[PDB]
RNA sequence: GUUUUCGUUGUUUUUU
């Protein structure tokens, strides 16, 4: 009985399913990164991150 | 300005009074003068500062 | 890892301060006690909620 | 104009109150439902002022 | 205590009106008309008498050493 | 739901009888060894939403400080009622105000 | 040097003795007690 | 605020759903996040059960210690995790 | 009966102050002190037994002393020459005496030799100056007219050695309440259920207990609970102590804990506790378990171990519940429910316990503070009888018994606590609270009144936090929300509200009877199944009953408190949601009188006031139409006292407008609750006035509700330090500082609580004329421009008075110094000041033009050995001028002449003088201009003062504009204008009336440049305002020092403008100079402007170990025999000190004038 | 007689 509960409590937390450990969550974030223009000037670009 | 009392910011307001007057939004200008409840709320902000 | 305790308890036999040693062996859940001047022995039952002060108290109860 | 702006903001606040109190308020990213309610009402009332 | 000899804001002779002012007060009289009777035209002179606080009566009701 | 022995009154420790291979709830201090109504030993749900309706007091209808409303009532049908919310202090506690009235006392949702 | 812990005025002219002077006196009287611990009967723990 | 400003590649930086898959593959997931409930049984028989909650399931999967290490998982949390049980 | 208006509410407040006033709490506290508290403290252990068991054949020769009644005497000061006189406070102040009276007791004796009345002086008690036994209590005003006391001076303090000390009440947490807190996660403890379980009566600490919850979720094993009982050396599991406390089976432990049996999670969470306590299966083993860790001695063995564990489970465990036998079952039930509350809080099913709500806090007034100190001092009084009746019992002499009673026992503790400020004993200087008693300020009259109504939270900056300093919603209407100190003490040291009263302490037993009157169900009856939803009832925090029909009992208690059988201050609270109920009668719970809106919906008065114009008329009579006082309204059930804990359970109407639940577009009105969804509102009460949420200082500001709250706080702070007139008999008082205005003026703008404050009679400030513009350019940056004509006429001219106290002293018994004229022959070490002002007795005559560098009180002191006398005079302050107001000659207590010389000066404003408005508008004078240069009006009228427009964009004082407008209107119309906050006045109407006054509605008026008479293009807003002079002047800070006295140790310039202090050069100033490249400048600041000594150090050892003699030109390094390799060093003396202690700590800092390389 | 001689501990409150 006791060992079953011990293993249950342990493996409720020590089964890594997916994901990068040490990263609880990620955010889907924009970045208006500037990139030059072929004609010679510049322009901003929405790049996801 | 949160509900300082039990589910209320003042005894003049009610429980879960999510409306602005019971949570610290000023409905007056400095010309008009402020109601006692919201006067106490501005006292909150001033003492905070 | 066993942990010897250099207790300051004084036994009633040789009247030597700094003589009684209380050692607890929770691997077998059984205590132990000795002396360094008259070299006596003592034993008391230790549960999951037992302390060396409990050992000395039970020794006081048993000897007296 | 000031009076009606404040009144309109209060009505928007009451709408947000109703949505939150019936869970009709859509969840903001990284912003829990009750705290989303509080924050959006804060934004609304700052817009009022 | 004691009305000023000269009006702070203006400078008019005002001191010799206090007893007269009390006289006017005694007959359950309004204040402003009484002040006008006291030739108090400038509202500086007017509130100087209106809002003066004399305090010697409590001081004098103390029995002095001599 | 856990329970204690009648005379031992200590914990009814769940354990197996290999001879029968069935779940028990046996107190260890005494010979009390009861059968298990269900071979379930320990239930520990990781999402908890129970208890918000078990702890309801009768005289909540006679509480003067509660807000009034134009909100509806399935039971008492009073056109001037009070609104409270789930008792959970969890961060993810949805702000689902459980309306209630003078005579109803029920933990009902008007969402 | 006495300059370091001078007669410091506890009241205008009346000087209270410096804390350093007090402690030096205490230490030195204890030291003389230790110096007396030998020629006299000292039953073990008194020296301690 | 431990927070890493991962810059996705240009073609992913102009993408969202593949970026979403990368995001899910970065978000650490254990059953602790997705475990809806846990109720331990001592199942009387090692190769079957006498409970309605897993009778058909273990009848379909089974085709040792009878003590049972049982737990329930959240389907919605699985699909948000983009995993299956 | 009719509607309730504002003036009727004012009349209600008039009844309130005519019976209570504002000192009633202090008066009743100190009266309770010497009417119930003192006697109980005396008789708290009324049995003193001695014996001689031996022979006398065998005998118990039993010296047994029984205690008896105390005696109170009227103040009598007993001169040191047997010319005993009854003491008057004026004489006490003049001779520096203590307002203290003698007390006596009856410690009778009863001798019981077995074969087997007396009136001693306990001590002298300082008395609060308006208790019922004060010297001038029955004496009427004409008698007071003979004893020279200020009628407005309203006592409430203590007089000790001529100094007036006030005991600041100390706010502390109310005991006997569950306090569950969330312990830090990186700790074995998760939730700490705390209760300061201490005897309700006396409100003194007996013990406390904190139950700690172990473990985590999926971590730290089971949710075990092991708490450390008072005086045990280990956390013992709670189930084990339940076994030890009587209920050994665990189902009883749950019946004490479990009360919602429908829950399984709490069962499975308490399972690990059962598992760990399972090693304990009976009361004997549990008690032995506790005793082993019980911190008791060794060799006590199992029997006495169990007995001591049982005692400590009995006494000091829930002592507020019981310390005797029989209620250990009640102990089990109470501990079970308290553990249950701990577990429910741990589950977070309830909001975690709040740490600021006053309902869990009380205020210890002067009464209970003195009670505690007297407890201490008397506990060291009863014992010195034992420690003297032992040295004489062996002799068995005819002991006088009047020599073993060291009566000054209770004199010195109180003297030190009230004088130094530490409430305890001087021996225990450490761990003592400082500031509970402080010198009364009479700078202004309010500097006393408000000073007498402080509160303090003595937590300390141990952990900074904002919660002790931040205003909270519960502070609404109960405290002044604008009066706070400056930075270090800001937020702390809080003031009451206007209508507050403090519970003086009523017996709890009547409340126990009132509660038990309703069929209370005992705690033993409290069961999870039976009482599944029943109401748990508590008294003062002690849980004392259960009930299932609580509506009837709460209604009866409410109506009965309305009646008066319940003490009208006793708090009744009904926790409907958490099936509970609680009554509080402990000392320190503060109540406000609320108008009683009918809350039981059975009449139209529901939503209206029980108090009506009938009651208002009866109060206006001042009596009853067959008396109707304030207590008449309170006990008539139309007004009742309410605390904060009650307040959070009641819904209160703000103004008489929203009492009845109600069903356009004005920009000069305030806002009530919208009432849009909540179509109904049954407000159980309404404040007498919302303007009564203010404080004593706050009742001064004209419309404090039209200006920024920070500026309101600045007003509150500056109000106490504003110049004015403090007391009518300022002259007979010999005080360190006295300030009296030449011409006090009642403000044009007034509140209505003003009327009650009598501000017409003691006004602080003058109504002077101000115009707004930028004319001189000097008005910038907190500077104002002044009319010189008003100053010449004496506007804000004032009188300052400074009292120097001097006395002869006793070096021995006959060795005495004398007040005599110092001369060049008898007196040595003279001073450059002129001694001539002294005439015969070292006393200048009253009325002489005194100045600095001139001796006013001559004193000569013996030299320890013909020409053995030193000047010990105390001349007038160097930069101080004036004329001697008064010279008082008296003696001390015993035999030495004590002189009090007050000097008088006239103060007149000058450039740089500090002033402030009633709207936070503070600044100094920038420049003063005469009448001709400043612009005039069409009628040729100039202002008294000019201000900076830049304040309005920044400081934003609309109320100042309203005040100026109302001031113009009143001055023109000739009446006193009202500015009470939360009133219905509208500025537009005032503008219309100004139009009626034949003046511009917005107050503008053409100024004509004083230099040219040309119409200034803009029309200037120009009119009167009420301003106040402030304590800060310019000439008290002007201070230059090129070279002066140096500190005795540092050999550096002294600190302090009093003694020619130097400018302390801060380290940041050093750093900025370093960044400025100021090498030589900073060097000479540290070399010539600071310490600089030259020494002769060795070149071998490199130390200052050199006997040096410049005249002999010999420099021998005794350390190294070095004489030729000796170098001179011109370095700061502080460096020498540093080297010195480095040497003294056996450290060798070898200075070297060379480079080792 | 050029010259020429006060201080600290602790306590409270303060000052942009
Ligand atoms: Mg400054
Ligand atoms: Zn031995
Ligand atoms: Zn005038
Ligand atoms: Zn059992
Ligand atoms: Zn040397």
């Amino acid at each position: 009985d006791q060992m079953l509960k011990r293993i249950e409590a342990h493996m409720l937390d020590l089964i890594a399913l997916r994901g990068i450990p040490g990263i609880s969550k990620v955010y889907m974030v924009k970045h208006k990164v500037s990139v030059p223009d072929e004609s010679g000037e510049y322009k901003n670009e929405e790049l996801w991150a | 300005i949160a509900f300082g009392f039990a589910d209320r910011s003042l005894p003049h307001f009610t429980k879960d009074d999510f409306s602005p007057e019971s949570k610290g939004f000023v409905e007056n200008s400095y010309l008009r003068g402020l109601t006692p409840q919201e006067f106490f709320f501005h006292a909150m902000a001033g003492r905070e500062g | 890892i066993k942990q010897k305790l250099e207790t300051q308890f004084t036994c009633l036999f040789c009247n030597h301060d700094n003589s009684v040693v209380c050692t607890l062996d929770k691997k077998n859940s059984i205590g132990l006690l000795e002396c360094k001047k008259c070299n006596l022995s003592f034993q008391a039952p230790i549960n999951s909620l037992s302390q060396p002060i409990d050992i000395y108290s039970d020794w006081i109860d048993a000897c007296e | 104009e000031i009076t009606h702006a404040i009144s309109s903001a209060k009505e928007q606040v009451q709408e947000i109150i109703y949505k939150a109190q019936h869970n009709e308020l859509e969840l903001k990213p990284g912003m829990t439902l009750r705290e989303s309610f509080e924050g959006e009402v804060s934004r609304t009332l700052n817009d009022a002022r | 205590m004691i009305i000023p000899v000269r009006c702070f804001s203006c400078g008019k002779v005002v001191g010799d009106k206090w007893d007269a002012y009390l006289r006017l007060l005694e007959e359950g009289k309004q204040e402003g008309d009484a002040l006008d009777e006291l030739k108090l035209k400038r509202y500086c002179c007017r509130r100087m008498v209106l809002t003066h606080v004399d305090l010697i009566e409590k001081f004098l009701r103390y029995n002095p050493l001599e | 739901s856990f329970r204690f022995c009648l005379e031992c009154n200590n914990m009814l420790y769940p354990k197996e009888d290999k001879e029968n291979q069935r779940l028990l709830y046996s107190c260890r201090n005494c010979d009390y060894t009861e059968l298990a109504e269900d071979p379930k030993v320990y239930r520990h749900e990781l999402i908890t939403n129970i208890g918000e309706t078990a702890g309801i007091v009768d005289d909540i209808g006679q509480d003067p400080t509660l807000p009034r409303s134009d909100k509806e009532c399935p039971e008492c049908h009073s056109r001037d009622c009070v609104f409270f919310q789930s008792q959970q202090r969890r961060k993810d506690t949805n702000m689902t105000l459980f309306y209630v009235c003078l005579n109803c006392k029920k933990t009902f949702r008007d969402e | 040097p006495p300059q370091v812990r001078p007669s410091i005025a506890m009241d205008e002219t009346t000087q209270g003795q410096d804390d350093l002077t007090h402690k030096l006196s205490d230490i030195l009287k204890a030291n003389i007690n230790v110096q007396k611990l030998e020629m006299d009967g000292s039953p073990q723990h008194i020296i301690n | 605020t431990p927070a890493l400003t991962v810059y996705l590649d240009r073609e992913i930086a102009l993408d969202i759903e593949k970026a979403k898959v990368i995001q899910s593959s970065i978000e650490y997931t254990t059953l602790k996040n997705v475990t809806s409930a846990t109720e331990i049984y001592y199942d009387p028989d090692p190769t079957s059960t006498v409970i309605e909650e897993d009778f058909d399931t273990v009848e379909a999967y089974f085709s040792q210690s009878p003590w049972l290490l049982r737990l329930e998982l959240d389907r919605a949390r699985m699909l948000d995790k983009q995993l299956t049980m | 009966d009719d509607t309730i208006t504002t003036e009727d509410c004012w009349t209600v407040i008039s009844a309130f102050f005519e019976e209570k006033g504002l000192v009633s709490q202090q008066l009743d506290s100190f009266d309770e002190f010497m009417e119930t508290s003192i006697q109980d403290l005396v008789w708290e252990e009324p049995r003193l037994i001695l014996d001689q068991p031996a022979q006398h054949d065998n005998i118990n020769k039993r010296y047994e002393i029984r205690f008896g009644k105390i005696y109170l005497s009227r103040p009598t000061m007993t001169e040191a020459d047997g010319t005993t006189h009854a003491m008057f406070p004026q004489e006490a102040r003049l001779r520096n005496l203590t307002y203290s009276s003698p007390v006596y007791l009856d410690m009778e004796k009863s001798m019981f030799t077995s074969i087997d009345g007396n009136k001693v002086h306990i001590g002298k008690v300082p008395i609060m100056l308006r208790s019922k036994f004060c010297s001038l209590r029955t004496l009427d005003e004409v008698d007071l007219y003979k004893m020279k006391e200020c009628p407005y001076d309203m006592g409430g303090y203590f007089v000790i050695n001529g100094s007036e000390k006030v005991l600041i009440a100390q706010e502390r947490s109310a005991a006997n309440i569950v306090q569950v807190f969330k312990k830090a996660a990186p700790s074995p403890i998760s939730h700490v259920a705390e209760i300061r379980s201490a005897l309700e009566k006396g409100s003194r600490l007996i013990s406390t207990m904190q139950i700690k919850l172990y473990g985590r979720e999926d971590k730290g094993t089971g949710r075990t609970i092991k708490a450390t009982l008072p005086y045990v050396k280990q956390d013992i599991p709670i189930v084990i102590v339940f076994r030890a406390l009587g209920v050994v089976p665990d189902g009883e432990i749950l019946q004490h804990i479990c009360y919602d049996e429908n829950d399984w999670q709490m069962l499975e969470m308490l399972k690990p506790c059962i598992e760990e306590g399972f090693v304990i299966q009976d009361k004997e083993v549990a008690l032995d378990f506790i005793g082993r860790r019980g911190s008791a001695a060794l060799g006590i063995r199992r029997e006495k171990r169990i007995q001591y564990a049982k005692d400590i489970l009995q006494k000091e465990l829930l002592p507020h519940i019981t310390q005797e036998e029989g209620f250990e079952t009640r102990k089990t039930f109470f501990l079970g429910y308290m553990v249950n509350r701990l577990l429910l809080c741990a589950l977070e099913r309830k909001d975690q316990d709040d740490r600021d709500h006053f309902g869990k806090k009380r205020l210890d007034l002067a009464g209970p503070l003195l009670a505690n100190l007297f407890r201490i001092l008397f506990r060291k009084l009863t014992r010195e009888i034992y420690r003297y009746m032992q040295r004489c019992i062996e002799t068995d002499r005819d002991f006088n018994l009047n020599l073993a009673v060291k009566s000054t026992t209770i004199t010195s503790g109180l003297k030190y606590s009230l004088a130094t400020g530490n409430w305890g004993e001087q021996k225990k200087a450490m761990s003592s609270r400082a500031g509970v008693s402080q010198v009364l300020n009479r700078y202004t009259y309010s500097s006393t009144l408000s000073h007498l109504r402080r509160t303090n939270t003595p937590i300390g900056r141990d952990g900074k936090l904002a919660k002790p300093r931040q205003l909270h919603n519960t502070h609404w209407g109960l405290v002044c929300p604008a009066e706070t100190p400056e930075g270090q003490a800001c937020g702390l040291v809080k003031n009451l509200s206007l209508l507050s009263g403090i519970s003086i302490g009523s017996p709890s037993e009547p409340i126990i009877n009132f509660l038990e009157e309703w069929g209370m169900e005992p705690l033993e009856d409290y069961d999870p199944a039976q009482h599944t939803k029943s109401t748990r009832i508590f008294v003062n925090g002690v849980w004392t009953g259960i009930h299932r029909d609580p509506s009837m009992l709460v209604s009866t208690m409410r109506d009965l408190r309305r009646s008066g059988a319940i003490s009208p201050e006793v708090s009744i609270i009904r926790d409907i949601r958490e099936r509970e109920f609680k009554i509080f009668t402990d000392v320190g719970r503060v109540y406000r009188p609320l108008f009683i809106v009918e809350d039981d919906e059975s009449k139209d008065n529901k939503g209206e006031l029980r108090i009506t114009k009938e009651h208002i008329r009866k109060i206006q009579q001042g009596y009853d139409d067959d008396v109707y006082g304030w207590s008449s309204l309170v006990t008539s059930g139309v007004i009742e006292y309410v605390d904060g804990e009650e307040e959070e359970t009641i819904m209160i109407a703000m103004t008489p407008e929203d009492l009845q639940t109600r069903s356009l577009n004005d920009t000069a009105k305030r806002i009530k609750p919208e009432m849009s969804t909540s179509s109904h509102h049954t407000f159980t009460h309404c404040e007498i006035h919302p303007s009564m949420i203010l404080g004593v200082a706050a009742s001064i500001i004209p419309f404090p509700d039209h200006n920024q709250s920070p500026r309101n706080t600045y007003q509150s702070a500056m109000g106490k330090q504003a110049m004015g007139v403090f007391l009518t008999n300022y002259n007979v008082r010999m005080d360190t500082m006295a300030n009296i205005l030449y011409y006090p003026q009642k403000p044009l703008a007034k509140t209505q609580a003003m009327e009650y404050l009598k501000f017409r009679e003691l006004p602080a400030g003058q109504n002077a004329i101000v115009a707004i513009a930028c004319y001189s350019g000097y008005n910038q940056e907190d500077s104002m421009i002044m009319n010189q004509s008003s100053i010449d006429r004496g506007l804000f001219r004032s009188l300052f008075f400074r009292s120097y106290m001097d006395q002869e002293k006793r070096f021995g018994i006959s060795i005495v110094e004398e007040f005599e004229k110092p001369t060049r022959a008898t007196t040595l070490r003279l001073k450059h000041g002129t001694y001539e002002k002294l005439d015969e007795d070292g006393l200048i005559a009253p009325g002489v033009r005194v100045s600095g560098d001139d001796i006013i009180i001559g004193k000569t002191t013996p030299i320890p050995p013909y020409h053995t006398k030193r000047d010990a005079s105390t001349p007038l302050r160097s930069t101080e001028n004036g004329i001697v107001d008064q010279v008082l000659l008296t003696t001390n207590q015993e035999g030495l002449k004590f002189v009090k010389v007050r000097m008088r000066t006239t103060k007149v404003p000058q450039i740089g003088d500090k002033f402030a408005s009633r709207h936070g508008q503070k600044g100094t004078i920038g420049v003063t201009y005469r009448h001709e240069d400043m612009p005039f009006s069409a009628e040729g009228i100039v202002p008294d003062l000019i201000i900076n427009p830049h304040a309005i964009p920044s400081r934003m004082t609309v109320a100042h504009l309203i005040e100026c407008l109302l001031s113009k209107v009143g001055s023109i119309r000739g009446y006193e204008g009202d500015a009470t906050p939360f009133t219905d006045l509208t500025v537009d109407a005032v503008s219309n009336l100004l139009r009626d006054n034949g003046y511009q509605s917005r107050g503008f008026e053409v100024m004509y440049n004083g230099h040219t008479g040309k119409k200034l293009m803009a029309q200037v807003f120009f009119g009167p305002t009420y301003y106040q002079r402030l304590r800060h002047m310019v000439d008290d800070k002007i201070h230059a020092r090129a070279r002066g006295p140096v500190q005795v140790l540092t050999r550096q310039p002294v600190e302090g403008r009093s003694r020619d202090g130097g400018l302390r050069f801060g380290e940041m100033e050093r750093d900025c100079m370093i960044a400025h490249g100021a090498a030589g400048f900073l060097k000479e600041r540290l070399m010539e402007a600071s310490d600089a000594f030259r020494v002769h150090v060795c070149g071998i050892c490199g130390l200052m170990s050199v006997i040096a003699n410049l005249k002999k030109n010999q420099f021998e390094c005794r350390s190294c025999k070095n004489k030729t390799n000796i170098y001179q060093l011109h370095i700061p003396y502080a460096a020498k000190l540093l080297f010195q202690e480095l040497m003294a700590m056996n450290i060798a800092p070898r200075l070297y004038t060379e480079r080792s390389g």
